[PDB]
């Protein structure tokens, strides 16, 4: 993954990781957001309704607690994940857990990672592990890791200790299997730092991770309700100064615009675009506005209230979207009341396509070195 | 001003290939029309329904009474408008607890309340208000003994009564609906009485309530044999594939049917064998398409296997995909069918299709095999 930044403006890394994909012809703009999937499709969205979507980023997140369990099939697939699925032209970085339906904590031992999907709990040792990436082939693909030392309840120094010990044993195991693999040693490992809330472990997990030849790292452990604390906030910055500039920094569970700018501002590249997801499941559709130059969230509006009944504008005037193109917030608000899908396929087209042309402004403001009235823009909507 | 131009015949049997020529759009005959009603409720665009080549679906008026209601349809420039949909519309006379009296339709209210009249001249104002392309006549629809008698001739009033308040002939085109249940002689009264009315388009109505095939299809025979040739013939509640080959042989022009957005629900896929129950293990490692002749998008990008993951997960979009596949697979079979009468072909047409089907002619279904014989078609 060869990473080329432009500028560092007040810590914003604008750049472009290239020569990206099995032809290597592939290249990904940061910062920015991966699309999130579910069973290696984008929720509500089949390849067709996908099509209909501008600004689709390049880069495909999946989910081994939603692929865990096929992982006899895509082994007789032979072909990797992305044929599999029909998506044969997009990256894809196989995250471990879903963010949204991650599963209950307590099943991480020094010897395996259990993850969660429809079928149920599924067991991974590292050799498991790299056996799925193996069946999966995808681009890139998170490290098994132990990520449970940051939780809500109170953890301890040893819990965190026991983290960089644990995922650092697992990236020395998984790099041997790499080698000892043609199909594996076409995918890019990145290293996951971990540490809980501790900040002694996250520096060591993070110099002693970048000393590993990883093609990028994860930035795990730092979700926050309602969003990232100002503890964690911090801990962000001191482990991303001990980082190489030359790789890719990901972050999972940050998706909310507000934190999303947050993390840019401490060198955070990449991000889940779980977030319009969320909005769509409650049947909300994003209206916040990211123009610089003229449960549910104050950056939505909730197409089931009664006052769209009538409404017959889009969900955003000027959005380019089907679903602002060809339809009306009354017609939106008639397929939630009688529970029609297609209200979760319509949100969801205009809540990805307003999500990714809010990424468009970030990187359109770092090009103006306008970030600061971009991010006051955002959080003046709370 | 006919609506139905005959394009080809079956020179041995009833098949007609026509084309109807409606206010949003001209509609190729023999036609299969999904329910947009349940299709949008299926999760599927306008545009996906577009580009499978449907010009002409069904919407629901009772559904559209009770949400949004056709004030509401009315204030979106009609369903055309608020649905978005570009082609073309037809919409139920919305009769079918509800007592039917000589007035119309009563509807009662949950937990006592004031009920709901729907008169013959009601559902036209409703009907007008949606805006359809074809409407469809207020019917008294009863389950045997003198209420079905009883239930025709209001039915023909009812007719009457619909045609009046009908007072755009130009932009909505009416459709009156045959009864007289199963019965021979009250069917064909209803064939003189309602023939008589100058209405566009007629359909056979009562043929979907479990009576038996043998009934079934000497009913439709019947009803084919009285109906003008000059106008189309709208056989509702039909939609599987043996019944629609069946009904175009004895004549019949348009069918309606929930049948393709339900069994995609279901995990099941239609094809020319039948059906693949896409939810069992057997197709877990079956990496080829559900049908590698069929347009749809789903089996030009997706394998069985690929479904069947999506089928055990909590993704909606599995349903997506049949319901897709399901419509495909009915406008492909009828525009067939509707090639096959153009090539002069359509017997041998239905000795593959039943073939492919069943097999060996022995084990086809045995009402199939009299209604095709009826009209010159062997096995
Ligand atoms: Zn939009
Ligand atoms: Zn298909």
């Amino acid at each position: 993954p060869k990473l080329s930044l432009i500028k560092v403006v007040n810590g914003c890394r604008l750049g472009k990781i290239q020569n990206l994909g099995k032809a290597g012809d592939c290249t990904v703009d940061i910062p920015g957001c991966l699309l999130y999937t579910r069973t290696g499709s984008a929720p509500h969205l089949t390849h067709q309704t996908l099509r209909n979507i501008h600004g689709v980023p390049g880069i495909a997140q999946l989910t081994l607690s939603s692929l865990a369990e096929h992982h006899e099939v895509l082994a007789e697939y032979k072909k990797g994940v992305g044929s599999f699925i029909g998506m044969p032209e997009s990256l894809f970085y196989c995250s471990l857990h879903d963010p949204v339906t991650p599963g209950p904590a307590g099943y991480v031992t020094s010897k395996s990672v259990s993850v969660w999907g429809f079928g149920g709990r599924v067991e991974m040792t590292v050799s498991k592990f790299m056996a799925i990436q193996e069946a999966l082939q995808p681009d890139w693909f998170q490290c098994l890791s132990d990520g449970e030392a940051s939780c809500a309840e109170t953890t301890s120094i040893k819990r965190a200790r026991k983290s960089v010990d644990r995922s650092l044993l697992f990236l020395d195991s998984c790099l041997r299997l790499q080698e000892e693999s043609e199909v594996l040693q076409k995918s890019v490992i990145i290293g996951v730092i971990e540490g809980g809330d501790v900040m002694e472990e996250r520096l060591r997990s993070a110099r002693e991770t970048a000393k590993r030849p990883v093609g990028g790292f994860l930035l795990d452990g730092f979700q926050g309700d309602p969003a990232v604390t100002e503890t964690r906030l911090h801990l962000l910055s001191s482990v991303t100064a001990e980082l190489p500039e030359d790789k890719p920094r990901l972050i999972c569970g940050v998706s909310r615009p507000d934190e999303v700018l947050e993390c840019i501002e401490r060198g955070v590249d990449l991000f889940e675009s779980f977030f319009p997801y969320q909005v769509t499941e409650r049947g909300c559709a994003l209206t916040f506005t990211f123009d610089c130059q003229l449960e549910m969230t104050s950056f939505e509006i909730n197409l089931k209230e009664k006052k769209y009944q009538e409404d017959f504008d889009p969900l955003v005037r000027g959005c380019s979207c089907y679903c602002c193109k060809n339809h009306t917030r009354a017609y939106i608000h008639h397929l939630l009341m009688t529970n029609e899908l297609l209200a979760g396929v319509l949100l969801m087209m205009h809540n990805f396509e307003h999500y990714f042309g809010f990424f468009c402004s970030i990187r359109e403001a770092l090009k103006n070195d306008t970030l600061a009235q971009l991010k006051e823009l955002i959080c003046r909507q709370m | 001003p006919r609506i139905m131009r005959l394009v080809a015949e079956c020179s041995r049997s009833g098949a007609r290939a026509g084309e109807l020529r409606l206010p949003h759009g001209t509609v190729a005959t023999p036609v299969f029309m999904p329910v947009g009603t349940q299709a949008t409720m299926k999760g599927i665009t306008t545009e996906q329904l577009d580009s499978l080549g449907c010009r002409i679906c069904l919407g629901n008026t009772y559904h559209l009474g009770l949400r949004p209601g056709p004030e509401l349809i009315r204030k979106a420039q009609g369903l055309h408008g608020f649905m978005n949909w570009p082609h073309n519309l037809l919409t139920d006379s919305g009769g079918f607890l509800s007592e039917v009296t000589e007035e119309g339709v009563h509807f009662r209210s949950p937990y006592d309340g004031e009920e709901t009249l729907l008169s013959p001249e009601r559902s036209v104002e409703i009907q007008n208000a949606l805006g359809s392309d074809i409407i469809m006549q207020l019917d008294h629809v009863v389950s045997t003994g003198p209420l079905v008698e009883e239930a025709m001739h209001r039915s023909v009033r009812w007719l009457d009564r619909c045609i009046a308040a009908h007072k755009h002939p130009d932009k909505q085109n009416l459709f009156a609906i045959i009864q007289g249940g199963l019965n021979a002689d009250l069917r064909t009264t209803c064939l003189k009485e309602m023939t008589k009315r100058d209405v566009p388009g007629f359909a056979i109505g009562g043929l979907s309530g479990g009576e038996s095939k043998a009934q079934f299809w000497k009913m439709v025979a019947l009803s084919t044999s009285m109906l003008p040739k000059d106008k189309p013939r709208y056989l509702m509640g039909v939609g599987y594939a043996t019944d629609l080959v069946v009904c175009v042989a004895l004549g019949c022009d348009m069918f309606d049917c929930v049948y393709p957005t339900r069994t995609a629900r279901f995990g099941s896929a239609l094809v020319p064998t039948g059906n693949l129950q896409l939810k069992k293990k057997q197709y877990a490692k079956d990496f080829s398409p559900i049908n590698p002749e069929c347009p749809c998008p789903t089996c030009q990008t997706h394998s069985r296997a690929f479904l069947h993951a999506l089928l055990h997960s909590d993704n909606t979009t599995a349903l997506h995909h049949l319901t897709v596949h399901n419509i495909a697979y009915q406008l492909q079979l009828l525009s067939a069918v509707r090639s096959s009468i153009l090539e002069q072909r359509f017997p041998d047409f239905v000795r593959n299709f039943m073939r492919t089907m069943y097999g060996d002619h022995s084990l086809c279904p045995a009402w199939a095999v009299e209604a095709l014989a009826s009209v010159g078609i062997m096995l």
